């Protein structure tokens, strides 16, 4: 199972606008479902790009790779532009769960090899080591993609 | 244009939200179906000053910039004890610990 | 309708049943083990920002309003880690 | 340019191998391998495929050795055809569709040259 870029040949121009407090980091889904690395965004900041109908996109911190959220969704697909308007990208942050924020704030903090002197119960060890990634998102994503054609 | 306060007597802190065009007094009747005191029976403060019971919340200076969801704006809370109000108290929350030596 | 969160410090949180129905714990706490709870072990300085975290995740809950970054200061990320785990919000 | 043309007989096997690799179709998708690899992209498009590549080669240079007769046996035509292969396993990852592909149709080459050369 693959979620990816559909080679549509047909370029599409979009808005990547910044509305969260992240440095944002677009990733392109390739033809063979590899997450491709783009430019950043800082915070406070759009850019006018070239994609392709089709395309897929996800947006993350750059720095941590936390999921951020396109469109209020998790992937963004350009479109056909209507009247020489292009797609707009509206990326802000997700309302993460106090947890997730929280395993965000002290990974923040305290470095990987240090986790475990941390005084707090052991699950709570895993879920720090368990940090956001774009390739076991992807797992999730093409799970959840498989319903929706 | 909602604010979000902390309603703070002594141990005692209510969250609620408010519309910045309501007024002091509709604040002292969600905390009379609250907490069981009469608006005749309470002082509301923004800081030191004594809220006016007509006044919006808008005109006594909370705005939805200075009080959100995530850092609401506080508002102290006196009850009248037979004759008299009490001096406004508000009992601070407890102190954090010291940075464990892994977050510095 | 409120419910009241009590901390170990004995402070008295107020907070719409919506809200602290966040919670999945606190859920199962008010459908028997009043309208109030007790958290021995959750100090007034961690529960207030439990409460703010609720006020925070009911207002931008499905809003297209942008959202900003909830905040937590270094000095209390533990102990709120520690709360959010047992709370599962 | 052009070299001395070969017999017909070995010509005629040549196209009939080279036509049938490229017609060869994924059997439940019905995708035809061979689409990407007709023409190399431009140096402008894929620059690093031309500093990876010492030797680049696609079918339609093929066709073109074929018709000017630049092969002078089935051997000469395999060895392209491999080399065409190989450039797209060595650009290309493990595992990507272009990479398997092109795996696959080393082994379409491989069979259609037995079942031409058997034909008298
Ligand atoms: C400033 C800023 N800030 C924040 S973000 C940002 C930003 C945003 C955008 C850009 C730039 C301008 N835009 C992009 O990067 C956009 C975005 C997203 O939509 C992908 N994309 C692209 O441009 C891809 C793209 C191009 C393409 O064009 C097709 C019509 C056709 N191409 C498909 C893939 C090729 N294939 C060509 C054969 N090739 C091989 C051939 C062979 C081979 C062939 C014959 C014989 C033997 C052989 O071995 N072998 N291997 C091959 N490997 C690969 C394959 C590739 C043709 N559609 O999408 C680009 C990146 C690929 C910039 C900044
Ligand atoms: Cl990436």
């Amino acid at each position: 199972p693959v979620l990816r870029s559909v080679n549509s040949r047909e370029p599409s121009q979009v808005i990547f606008c910044n509305r969260s407090p992240r440095v944002v980091l677009p990733v392109w889904l390739n033809f063979d479902g590899e997450p491709q690395p783009y430019p950043t965004l800082p915070p406070g900041t759009g850019r006018r790009i070239h994609s392709y109908r089709g395309h897929l996109w996800l947006f993350r911190d750059a720095g941590t790779h936390d999921g951020l959220l396109v469109n209020q969704t998790e992937l963004f697909v350009p479109s056909l532009n209507v009247d020489g308007q292009p797609i707009f990208a509206n990326i802000t942050l997700p309302v993460y769960t106090l947890k997730e924020r929280c395993l965000q704030v002290v990974r923040s903090l305290v470095k990987p090899e240090n986790y475990r002197r941390l005084d707090i119960v052991r699950s709570l060890y895993e879920d720090l080591e368990d940090h956001p990634n774009v390739q076991k998102d992807l797992e999730r994503l093409t799970q959840e993609r498989i319903a929706h054609q | 244009m909602d604010v979000f306060l902390m309603i703070r007597r002594h141990k005692t802190t209510i969250f609620t939200d408010a519309k910045e065009s309501s007024t002091v007094f509709e604040l002292k009747r969600i905390v009379e179906g609250i907490l069981k005191r009469p608006p005749d029976e309470q002082r509301l403060y923004k800081d030191d000053q004594l809220l006016d019971d007509g006044k919006t919340l808008g005109e006594c200076g909370f705005t939805s910039q200075t009080a959100r969801p995530q850092a609401p704006a506080t508002v102290g809370l006196a009850f009248r004890a037979d004759d008299t109000f009490e001096a406004l108290c508000i009992e601070p929350f407890s102190s954090p610990p010291e940075l464990p030596d892994v977050m510095k | 309708m409120y419910v009241k969160l009590i901390s170990s410090d004995g402070h008295e949180f107020i907070v719409k049943r919506e809200h602290a129905l966040t919670s999945g714990t606190i859920k199962a706490m008010l459908s028997g083990p009043t309208n109030e709870v007790n958290f021995r072990e959750i100090p007034s300085h961690v529960l207030s920002k439990v409460c703010m975290y609720f006020t925070y995740k009911v207002r931008y809950t499905n809003s297209s309003t942008e959202i900003p970054e909830f905040p937590i200061a270094p000095e209390i990320a533990l102990e709120l880690l520690m709360a959010a785990n047992f709370l599962d919000c | 340019e052009k070299l001395s043309p070969n017999p017909p007989n070995l010509t005629k096997k040549m196209k009939k191998i080279v036509d049938a690799v490229i017609k060869y179709k994924d059997s439940s998708s019905g995708r035809q391998l061979s689409e990407v690899f007709i023409q190399l992209p431009s140096r402008k498009e894929l620059p690093e495929y031309y500093e990876l590549i010492r030797k680049p080669v696609d079918f339609k240079k093929i066709k073109e050795r074929i018709r000017n007769h630049k092969y002078r046996s089935l051997n000469d035509l395999e060895k392209d055809v491999m080399l065409l292969c190989q450039n797209a396993q060595t650009f290309n990852l493990e595992g990507s569709l272009i990479y398997e592909d092109s795996i696959v149709l080393q082994s379409v080459f491989t069979s259609v040259r037995q079942k031409i050369e058997k034909e008298d």
